[PDB]
Order: C-alpha cells, then structure tokens, then sequence
RNA sequence: AUAUAUUUAUUAAUAUAUUAUCUAUAUUAGUUUAUAUUUUAAUUAUUAUCAUAGUAGAU
RNA sequence: UGCUGACAUGAGUAACGAAAAAAAGGUAUAAACCUUUUCACCUAAAACAUAAGGUUUAACUAUAAAAGUACGGCCCCUAAUUAAAUUAAAUAUAAAUAUAUUUAAGAUGGGAUAAUCUAUAUUAAUAUUUAUCUUAAAAUAUAUAAUUAUAUUAUAUAUUAUAUAUUUAUAUAAUAUAAACUAAUAAAGAUCAGGAAAAUUAAUGUAUACCGUAAUGUAGACCGACUCAGGUAUGUAAGUAGAGAAUAUGAAGGUGAAUUAGAUAAUUAAAGGGAAGGAACUCGGCAAAGAUAGCUCAUAAGUUAGUCAAUAAAGAGUAAUAAGAACAAAGUUGUACAACUGUUUACU
C-alpha cells in the first residue's frame, strides 16, 4: 500500500514544483470551538499538523479536536513562488512556537485579560488566538518580503477580520508588492462546499 | 462529468443568480405555518456574517432555511443545529423535579453582515431595566428567608 | 431569570397542581405572598378567581 | 535493573559524512521574527446594509419597543371571525404571514425580557 | 469485599427491565401498571 | 473551600440542592447510551440507505408557501 | 509440568492438518445442559472450546464410486471422518471413517 | 465510657463557670497608641497606623497595570461586537458580593 | 538580540542593564534517539531538590 | 426497651476523612477566593484523550456547530436471547399458559467509496491460539574461486538519472541511522480444531435529514446514606536507566484540599538507630531482623527422568575492598495430611 499522501509530510518548494497540486499558497483555519488557528500548506490537514502546532497545550490553549466541522478556513494567502509560500509557512510555525513555548510570557502580557487575570474567553472560545494569527501572518509575510510577475494576495473569509487597513496592512513593502486583500466568494454553502471553493480559487490563479 | 459537491455548488450559484431558491424546494406545501423563531444576540464565537435563532424543537435545518427564504427573504447559505440539554428544575424541594425544555438553536451563515442595535440605557426604556425586578426578587428572598432577629435587620 | 420555561409547557401536571390550589388552603398560599410583597405593591382586597 | 556491574551501552551507529543525504529543505524560518501585539477585527471594514432582511425581526430598528413604542390596548383589537369571513384567500394568507412576522418580532423581544 | 454498591446504573438495562413499554408488553406488567393507576401513582414506570 | 463564604460544614452539596429525586421521568436526546436515539419529530424526510447514509425525498420535504 | 505427566493422546500422522470444508459445517450451538426452561437438566456440561458440527452422511443414498480425499479430526465425535468426493458427480460429502 | 446519669443543671454549670481557668479574663493590658491616640494592645503595634502605612506603600510602590494597546484603542461598538456580555452563575454572583462574607477591620475607641 | 550611555563617521567600536542557548529539514508508516544540515543556540566554578534523613562514616 | 413532637444530658467533649506550604498584590475586607513568584506532591498519574453514569456540576442563558474519508449513533445485517405476535383442526393444556414452527425484534459484533479527495439512490437485464526460527541468499572484514567471523534479508518515501505513452502518466536503475511500535503480507506449528447474516453491468440520479458533541470521568461532578483513603471500562502515557509498563528522577501538564495556628508532657500510632548479649521472649521466633549481583558460569543426594529437585544450597567470573539510591532476589531439614495447578464459608 501507499501510506503517505501529500499532507503526510512537510513539503518543500521542489516537491510542489514536481507535483503542482495547488498554486503557491498557504491556508489558514479558524477553530469554531476554541478560536484557535491552524496553518497548512494544503487545503486539507491531518492530526500531524495539529500535533506540530499544538505542542504545549494547557487549560487556556487546549489541543484542539480534529473533527472536520469545527475547522473553517479563515484565510487563504497566495504568494509569488512556492518557495516563498513554504518560507511563510515556516515563519508562521516559528511564531506559534515562540508564542507557546519560548517567548510565552511576553505573548501573555500582550493579550487581553478579564477580571481574575485570565485571557478573555466566552465558553472555551478565546478570541485572542485568531487576532494573534492575523498579526503573526502579517509579521511573517513582512519578513518574507524583507528576505526577498504575479501580484500576491490574501483571500479572506470575512472582510471584518482585518484590524484596520490604515493602522495595519499599509506597510511600504506590501504596497510595493501590490498585496491585494480580496475575499472568497460566498455564493454557496461556504462551510460544506469549502474544498470546492478552495479548488476554484486555486484554479483562478494559475 | 463533475463530482457531487461541485454540482451542488453550481446549483446553489445558479439559484442565487436567478433570485430563485438556492436549494431544491420540497413538495410538502405548508400554507399556514404556526412556527415562530427567536432571533438571538450574537456570541463572541460568531462573526457579523452569522445569525442564531431559537427555533421549534421539531424544526428541520432545511425547513428553517425555507422559512428564512420565503417568510423573510433572507438566504442562509450554511446552517448548523444546536439542541440544548434540559437541566432539572423544581419550584421547591417539596415539589417533584422535572427537566427544563430542550431548546433548539440554529446558527446560519449569510452573504451580507449584520450587527444588532445597541441596547438602551436604564433611563431610556421602561422594560429593559433590570434594577426593579432584581430588587423585588431580592426583597422576596429577604422576607421569606428572614427567620428570627433578622426581621429587625434593615433591608437591602 | 435565565429560565427558558416560557418557550414550552414542561412539568405540566406539577404546574396544574400549583395553579389550581385547593380553596380551603388559599389563606396558606397567600400568607407568604403577602409577606413577600412590599407595602406599596400589596392590596387589602381578595384576588378573586377568573 | 541498573547496577554496579552494568557496563555502559555503545554509542549509536552514525552514518558517515559522505554517505548521508543532503536534506530536501535547506532555508528555514527567519530569525528576525518578532511577537507583535494582536490585531483585533474591526466593524469599519464591514458595510452592513440598511435593508438587511434580518432588520425585519426588529421594529423601527429598536432593540426593544418601549411602552410608548408599543400599540396601546384600547386602540388595538383582534380580528372578528365575521370580518375574516368576507376576505379572499390570498388576503387571508397575507394577513396570517403578517401575524406570524409580528409574533416573531414579539417573541424575540419577549424572550429577551 | 465491601458491599453497599449493589445498584450499578446502565440506562438501557433499566429501560428493558423496568421501563413503561416492558410493563405494557407483559400481562403481569400491564396488571402492575393498572394497579399503580388505581393507587393514583404519578410515575408508573422508569 | 469549594465556596469561600461557607467556611464551615453546613449540609450544602457540592452542586445543586438535593442529590435525590424522581428517577422515573421521560428520557431526552442527551441521555442514554451511544445507541440510544430519541429524535425530535424533525426528519421523516427521506430514506435511510443500506450503507448507513441518507437520501432526501423532496416530495416529502416541508416548504412554507 | 505435573499436568503433562499423564497426558496421552494417539498420534495419527495420516490425519488431516487443515480446516474442514466450510459448506459441510454448521455451528455447534452450546446449551450448558439447559433445556427450554433455562434450568440445568443435564448436569456437568458447560463452557468448552468453540465448535462447528459437521454434516456427515449417515443415510448414504446417492450411490456410485466415491474417492476418500482426506481423513479429518472431528471435535463432536470419537470417530474420524472421511471427506468423500463422488467420482462421476463431483459432489463433496463427509462420512464416518472406517 | 458513658454518662451514668443526666448531668444536673448545678453540676454542669459549676464545672463550666466555677473555675477561673475556664472563664474569660479582662484585657487589662490595653494602652494608648502614640501615632493615633487610640486603644491598642501592650507590646503591640496599632493596627490602624500600620495599616495606613501599608496602604501608603501600596499607593507608592505600585506595579503599573498592563493595558494592551489594541484593546485600549477599540471603538465601543467594535468592543461590544468582540466581547459581548454574559449571565454569571449563582456561584459567581455570590463570589462577587464580597461585602456579604468579607470582614473589614474595625477602628478602636479613642483613649482618655 | 533589545534597551540605555559614551566614542566614531543612522553606522561600527566600547561600557552597563535585561532576555535567550531554542528552532526547523533529512535518514521508506509512527515514536524516540543519533548524526548531518539550519540557527547566536556555550562549557567551566558553586548551589539546591528528590530518591527511608537517598545510602554510608563521624557527630 | 409505648407512638409523635419539642427540648435537654454526654459537651462546647471527640472529631473536621491519607496531603506542603510561603510571600506580595487584588483589598488600610481573606489561613480558606483570584493573580504573580518561590517551594513541594502525582508523573504507564493526581497528566492528556475517552466509555458508562449522573441533581448541567461546565470556561453558562449573547450555552456544548458535522454529507462522508485514524466520526459515533440512526440505517443494513445478524449472535446470545425475547415476543397477549405467527400456523373445523400446528401440538399440549382446570384458566393462566406452555411447546414447536414462522415472522419480527435484538449489539457487546460484521458493513461499499474516499486528499487523486469520495458519492450510498432509482430503473432495466442475466479470521482459536501462538510463532517469524533454522536453512538459503547476497553484503562486510580477516586469511589462501573456497573457508572463517559479523551484522543484513517480505512491505511502508522522497531525491536523482534513464527508457516508453504524451510538464502530466507507466516501468527500470541508483542514493539513504539505530532501537522500539503499528498496520498489512506471506509462509505454519499445537490440539482444546476456532461466530451468524446481508450479486454484477448499463442508463438515469444525488441541493446531502435526524440524534450525540460542555465539563466531570482511579472522581468534590458516577455506585457506596456523607465533597466517604472503598468500587468503576478503554487508549496515549517527555526524556535519562534498565530485561522491563520493575525502580529512581520528572520535561510538560495538573495539583497542594470545608479546618487553621501554636506547643510537641504522659500515652498511642506509623517509622529510624542502638552497647554487651542473641530466642534467655512467647502457646509458637508472632513481629522484626537477615539478600557480598539481578548478567554469565556452575550446581547434589533422591527421583515418577521432568535441569522434577533448581531460582538447588554452598561456590566462581565481572565489580568492589572502610562504607556510600531505589526496586527484584529471604535458608536447610525431619514428620503428619493431601498426588499436583486449581475451588471454598462476599463480611471471623
Ligand atoms: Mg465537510
Ligand atoms: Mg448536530
Ligand atoms: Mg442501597
Ligand atoms: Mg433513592
Ligand atoms: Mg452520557
Ligand atoms: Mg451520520
Ligand atoms: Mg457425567
Ligand atoms: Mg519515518
Ligand atoms: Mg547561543
Ligand atoms: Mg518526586
Ligand atoms: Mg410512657
Ligand atoms: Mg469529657
Ligand atoms: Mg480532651
Ligand atoms: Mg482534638
Ligand atoms: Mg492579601
Ligand atoms: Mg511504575
Ligand atoms: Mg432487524
Ligand atoms: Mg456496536
Ligand atoms: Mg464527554
Ligand atoms: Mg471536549
Ligand atoms: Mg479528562
Ligand atoms: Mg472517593
Ligand atoms: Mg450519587
Ligand atoms: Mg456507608
Ligand atoms: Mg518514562
Ligand atoms: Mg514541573
Ligand atoms: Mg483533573
Ligand atoms: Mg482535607
Ligand atoms: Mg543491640
Ligand atoms: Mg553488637
Ligand atoms: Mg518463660
Ligand atoms: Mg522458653
Ligand atoms: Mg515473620
Ligand atoms: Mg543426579
Ligand atoms: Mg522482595
Ligand atoms: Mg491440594
Ligand atoms: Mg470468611
Ligand atoms: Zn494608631
């Protein structure tokens, strides 16, 4: 039998070039249950990806369930090259690690706290994690473009999810690139026919 | 020619384009529906592009979508269903215990956003002013649960 | 309140029993009601049945 | 068990420098990465329409109708059966759906209360 | 061997043995139900 | 302390008012085994498949005309 | 082991060391020596190994020459059984082994 | 092991109150606090004055509260959208009313 | 690496303070370890905790 | 030793249920609540996932989000078994009913497709239990094609380079750790001989229903009258060590508790050490003490021949010579009774 799929490993640029399943892009997934975010190189994901990201879980940041319904696509970010997309993905993973393990106290300080000193929640949904992921995405992209034709773009689930187009998202580097903040077309069941929509998006920029 | 999910998506798009139903309409024609729905305030976990309703306990997901389309003109693209638990309640320990009602709450996703109007001030609206009923409740608690020398104890 | 009781008719028999209290234990029922109510709310006259 | 007599195990067999494959990935994450504060999503990006069909569950866009906003009991009457009897089917159907809509508006409000 | 915990709940088993429909289905159970009704019982079965 | 205002041992429970109560009260959807399926009169719509799926029968689906 | 000390069983090397033909085997339903009441009628019968009853032809009706293909162990009888194969017909059947 | 009789009124009372060991004593060893002219125990600090000094220290030696920028500069509507209200539990409500179950320190009488 | 000062022609050099010694990819599914690659990802003095007071010799 | 109610007495006595706490601040309201830091305890758990159960206890009313692929039920299928059901006259029977046969129900089990992502409808037509050895193959070194010694030996994937269809496909070659573990494969040993039941092409379809989802679950949230040292199913269970899920530690996570502060008489419990003696104790060595490798060697009389005796006792090698973690390991013999492994008075 064949055990591994495309998702089963980390895939570098060379592998993507060989295959060309999807264009150069990174997918981001909200967790409807907890508000946690999940980055991935592909429009699907497995337990391996979850394990990779959610390495130090606690009561506040519990390791999420892999149940398909609670995961929903926050953001699909397209880039100029496969290698660039891979680098972005690595940066996001690094940032996550820093927030969870290495520079955790700083991250905690940055967050919104409620009375009784806990990171603000409603149920087990914590809206800070999503915000951090957007901020982290912005950071990683910026780093990628510092390190550094198709105009790159970030297809959003929802236009509301931007902090502010003035305060953030108006760096000089992004402007030079032509970073188009588009949104995914909601002319159908967005949750149920999500995979189809993602495929259609992938087709569009190729 | 094409897969099932893709076909469904295409159908939905076609229905949207038409201004007809974005979904296959059923044959069981209910002319005079008696079902009401309670539009709820949004939780932190939801977006501005979602709206949640208390619906009938015998209300279907498809039925709800149909209701939203024909009664109101709103098209819910995705719908989830959250049937709540019924916790035990009793008037007092002398009475028999029974469960509170299992209540069905359906979230919908919609193509245009919505945010509720801001709740009124205590001085503005007569009804939306929780001070009075809460005070009354407190007074009742005091008076029934007052036993001996707490009758002399001044009221809160 | 935080009730949800108002969207249903649950514990119906119990509610009936409470609602239709026997008339010879009506003073018992209303004694505690009187106590509960403040002076500006409560009335001296008997609350007659429908 | 570990004991006074236990000799240490040998070191693992390393593969020689020449034989080892070069890894597929060479260039990893940026070392310059920094934990920036979060960017909380704003209503300014939304354009909530003034005729969104979910406003139909409210009445004059009010979170709650005050006592003055409500129709008074003396001014209002329910329909008489005789009055209904000389109305057309389509008209009756429309009336029913208006009633249902009104109930929904009240039901939302009543629940909140 | 400590005693006292002779009750060991399992909803399915309870409903099979002491549920209303089990009573209804048997003649003996139907007789029990009738007897409880005559007494005035609010709860005839599990 | 479970609750800081109650320092001493009153006969108050860890949760709720009384442990005991009438066990004989109808089941809901939440209760019972994994196999226990109550249902809520919502879906006599289509037909159950041989494999465990479901196939909607649209002539038996409620529209609100 | 002291349990092994007095364990004798006769060796039959010609005996078959495979599964019986599955079409000729039915399940051997256990009872524990309980009749339709559910009460122990016959004492001292209980939880053995799992078994399949084998449908062995006692009547011997069809006739014609049949070749014994193999001789098997049978858990539900002291005798061995012989898998016959009808030479003409090709139909397969079990028979008490001589 | 077990009492042979119902112990009488006399014998329980002389047991309890008869001995000086069991009785309460007058607190003769009160004296004036030099900082505020009030009663305090002898060879003891005045709980008012030391409390005041502790309060002063707190007000001066105060670690600044961390207010995140992004939450400080939210719009009101935006804040309401993000972080809506909730019904607190009965337990939570009880916890919140601290004045019900938490004793603040009383001031002593002024010495003459 | 950041922050604060001094020199130098924002940069580099020096001084002080704080934080860090992680991370990621290869070796045929998974886990660990190892090495290689990646990265700034350190080896000496002196302490502490736990193992019946960890055990033992004195006291 | 009347019944019910009320209130005494013992008595402000015992007890407050295996437990590690400290400070600062929330708060000039805190031994008990929240936060921060320190310290400790659990760690093949006191962790993380779950099953069952239950006064929803939850991070809560603005409440536990599913077309399906390492998602369950529902559904199809049946096991054990069940059924005022089923068959002039199925058979039997004081009535109740019972039997046999049919049909129906009945999970603890079986059930198509899928990241290339996948399509379940309708119509028409003909698998007990255990094991992966030895040989053989080629590979790596010593010596002079063949010998000696050592690992390797069925599957699981990315890379590079070729040959055919035309950067997408098929096949070939070469490159690439050790130790556990998984699934799927193959061959096969033993007697105790190992479930049941529900087709395939073609055309036409598919707008994807209902219910479960919180938290708790070696427990304060279940069964034990109690926030009860009891009972309670499954899977992961960081590394270092080891034969190991033993034992020590504890990365991470979780926790430090409806009793506190002091004092530590007599006395009790649960531990640690003990001069000289060493069973003088006692019904009785009860209790306590006692281990000079755990690996590799070696190991008697007797004997039913089974290293049964044996894990023999003693003893050796490695290690250590003044000793210096835990855990495994606690003699030899005679007689009575019973062959033996088992079973028994849940609570003497
Ligand atoms: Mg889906
Ligand atoms: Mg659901
Ligand atoms: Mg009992
Ligand atoms: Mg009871
Ligand atoms: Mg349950
Ligand atoms: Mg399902
Ligand atoms: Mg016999
Ligand atoms: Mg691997
Ligand atoms: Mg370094
Ligand atoms: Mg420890
Ligand atoms: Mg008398
Ligand atoms: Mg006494
Ligand atoms: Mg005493
Ligand atoms: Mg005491
Ligand atoms: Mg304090
Ligand atoms: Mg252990
Ligand atoms: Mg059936
Ligand atoms: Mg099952
Ligand atoms: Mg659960
Ligand atoms: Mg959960
Ligand atoms: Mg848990
Ligand atoms: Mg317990
Ligand atoms: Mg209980
Ligand atoms: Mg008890
Ligand atoms: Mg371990
Ligand atoms: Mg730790
Ligand atoms: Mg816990
Ligand atoms: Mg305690
Ligand atoms: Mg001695
Ligand atoms: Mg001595
Ligand atoms: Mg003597
Ligand atoms: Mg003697
Ligand atoms: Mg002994
Ligand atoms: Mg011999
Ligand atoms: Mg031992
Ligand atoms: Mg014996
Ligand atoms: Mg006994
Ligand atoms: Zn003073």
């Amino acid at each position: 039998m064949k055990v591994n799929h495309s998702i089963s490993r980390f895939r570098p640029a060379s592998w993507f070039e060989k295959t060309k399943i999807i264009p150069p892009q990174v997918y981001i997934f909200r967790n409807l249950e907890y508000g946690q975010v999940l980055y991935s190189q592909f429009p699907n994901f497995s337990q391996t990806q979850v394990d990779k990201l959610f390495v130090r879980p606690n009561w506040s940041n519990r390791k999420p369930s892999l149940r398909r319904d609670i995961w929903k696509c926050m953001c699909v970010v397209n880039l100029q090259n496969y290698k660039q997309s891979v680098h972005l993905y690595q940066n996001l993973c690094r940032l996550r690690y820093l927030r969870d393990v290495a520079q955790r106290k700083e991250s905690d300080k940055l967050r919104k706290k409620d009375s009784n000193g806990h990171v603000w929640y409603s149920g087990q949904y914590r809206p800070t994690y999503c915000q951090e992921a957007v901020a982290d995405l912005r950071e990683s992209l910026l780093k990628v473009f510092e390190n550094a034709a198709k105009k790159p773009s970030i297809y959003w689930e929802d236009p509301w999810r931007m902090g502010d187009k003035d305060k953030h998202w108006n760096y000089d580097v992004f402007n030079a690139l032509g970073l188009e903040h588009k949104l995914i077309q909601r002319v159908g069941n967005i949750a149920r026919e999500e995979s189809v929509i993602l495929k259609e998006l992938a087709k569009l920029e190729s | 020619d094409i897969n099932v999910s893709e076909k469904i998506y295409k159908w939905t798009k076609a229905g949207i384009e038409q201004g007809k139903e974005h979904f296959k309409v059923g044959g069981n024609k209910v002319y005079f529906p008696k079902a009401r729905i309670i539009l709820l305030r949004p939780n932190a976990k939801h977006t501005p592009y979602q709206a949640k309703f208390i619906v009938p306990k015998s209300f279907n997901k498809l039925d709800l979508r149909d209701y939203l389309y024909h009664i109101y003109g709103l098209r819910a693209m995705n719908i989830t269903t959250q049937l709540l638990h019924g916790k035990f309640n009793r008037m007092n320990l002398q009475t028999t215990r029974f469960r509170e009602p299992q209540i069905k709450k359906m979230t919908i996703e919609m193509e245009e956003p919505f945010i509720w109007p801001e709740e009124p001030r205590p001085d503005e609206n007569s009804f939306w002013d929780s001070t009075t009923p809460d005070n009354m409740e407190k007074y009742r608690e005091e008076r029934l649960n007052c036993l001996g020398s707490d009758a002399n104890k001044p009221g809160t | 309140s935080g009730s949800y009781q108002h969207l249903s008719n649950v514990g119906s028999r119990v509610m009936k029993r409470l609602g239709n209290r026997p008339k010879n234990f009506l003073p018992h029922s209303e004694k505690f009601i009187k106590k509960s109510t403040p002076e500006f709310m409560k009335s001296d006259l008997k609350e007659v049945d429908e | 068990a570990r004991t006074k007599f236990t000799k240490p195990k040998p070191k693992q067999p390393v593969l020689p420098k020449d034989k080892i494959r070069p890894p597929t990935q060479l260039t990893h994450h940026s070392n310059n990465l920094r934990i920036t504060e979060p960017i909380p999503p704003t209503t300014s990006n939304l354009r909530c329409p003034d005729d969104h069909p979910l406003w139909q569950f409210f009445s004059n866009k009010k979170f709650i109708r005050s006592a003055d906003d409500l129709p008074p009991s003396s001014h209002i009457r329910p329909w008489s059966i005789p009055e209904l009897r000389h109305k057309s089917f389509n008209d009756l159907h429309s009336l029913w759906y208006n009633c249902l809509r009104e109930q929904n508006v009240l039901a939302r409000e009543n629940h909140l209360l | 061997k400590s005693r006292g915990n002779t009750y060991q709940p399992s909803t399915l088993k309870r409903k099979r043995t002491f549920g209303f429909l089990a009573r209804a289905k048997s003649k003996q159970g139907s007789k029990i139900l009738k007897r409880r009704k005559l007494k005035g019982r609010w709860f005839l079965s599990h | 302390l479970t609750r800081p205002w109650k320092k001493y041992r009153d006969g108050e429970l860890f949760y709720g008012l009384s442990k005991v109560g009438n066990k004989r009260v109808p089941l809901t959807t939440k209760q019972g085994n994994k196999t226990m399926y109550k249902g809520t009169r919502a879906s006599g719509i289509g037909r159950h498949t041989k494999f465990g799926g479901y196939v909607i029968n649209w002539k038996k689906v409620r529209t609100y005309v | 082991s002291p349990g092994l000390r007095w364990y004798r069983s006769p060796i039959y090397p010609y005996l078959y060391k495979g599964r019986p033909v599955r079409a000729l085997t039915v399940v051997r339903k256990k009872h524990g020596g309980r009749n339709n009441s559910g009460k122990i009628t016959v004492r001292h019968q209980g939880g053995g190994h799992r078994n399949r009853t084998r449908l062995i032809d006692f009547n011997r009706w069809e006739g014609g020459a049949q070749t014994v293909q193999r001789i098997e162990y049978d858990p539900g009888r002291s005798s061995h059984i012989a898998l016959l194969k009808h030479n003409t017909t090709g139909e397969l059947s079990y028979i008490i082994a001589c | 092991a077990v009492p042979k009789k119902k112990v009488s009124h006399q014998k329980k009372r002389q047991k309890l109150y008869g001995p000086g060991k069991k009785q309460l004593k007058m607190i003769h060893h009160l004296n004036k606090c030099p900082s505020c002219g009030h009663y305090k125990r002898a060879n003891t600090l005045c709980m008012y004055c030391v409390g005041q000094i502790s309060h002063i220290w707190k007000t001066h030696t105060a670690k600044e509260e961390i207010k995140p920028r992004q939450e400080e500069e939210l719009s009101e509507l935006d804040q309401r959208v993000l972080y809506p209200g909730r019904r607190d539990t009965k337990y939570t409500k009880d916890l919140k009313d601290k004045d019900n179950y938490l004793e603040r320190r009383v001031r002593t009488l002024k010495k003459d």
